[PDB]
């Protein structure tokens, strides 16, 4: 699973089996790291307008 | 069922007879009127290919 994003420490409690984290909109917002079974918040990079 | 449109209010009409109030209510209605939406930008390059 690639993208590109901002990997934070993150307080959401995943169940065992549950690897990646998808809200409403069905987008990777939350990972589990394969190394360390740690969960990681995927934060967009801050694009915007100038 | 068939819908009925409102109670049948036969006013009594005559050449010579008229109506007239005795009292009156003071009454406050609400009207609700949409101002604005959520103000939205699109990246075209970013949603067409990140
Ligand atoms: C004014 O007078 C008219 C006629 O007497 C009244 O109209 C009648 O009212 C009764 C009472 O409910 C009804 O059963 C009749 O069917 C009505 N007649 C018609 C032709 O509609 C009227 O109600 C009186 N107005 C007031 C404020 O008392
Ligand atoms: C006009 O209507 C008002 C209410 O809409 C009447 O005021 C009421 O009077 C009775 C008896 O005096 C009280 O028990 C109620 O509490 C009053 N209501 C309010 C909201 O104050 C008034 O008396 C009516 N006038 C006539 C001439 O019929
Ligand atoms: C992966 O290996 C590292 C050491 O190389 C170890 O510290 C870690 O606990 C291991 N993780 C799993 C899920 O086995």
């Amino acid at each position: 699973l690639t993208g590109t994003g901002v990997l934070t420490e993150s307080n959401k409690k995943f169940l065992p089996f549950q690897q990646f984290g998808r809200d409403i909109d069905d987008t990777t917002d939350a990972v589990r790291d394969p190394q360390t079974l740690e969960i990681l918040d995927i934060t967009p990079c801050s694009f915007g307008g100038v | 069922y068939t819908m009925s449109l409102g109670a049948e209010n036969s006013v009594a009409y005559s050449n010579n007879s008229i109506a007239i109030p005795i009292n009156f209510t003071i009454s406050v209605t609400t009207e609700i009127l949409p101002v604005s939406m959520t103000k939205t930008s699109v990246d075209c390059t970013m949603y067409i290919c990140g």
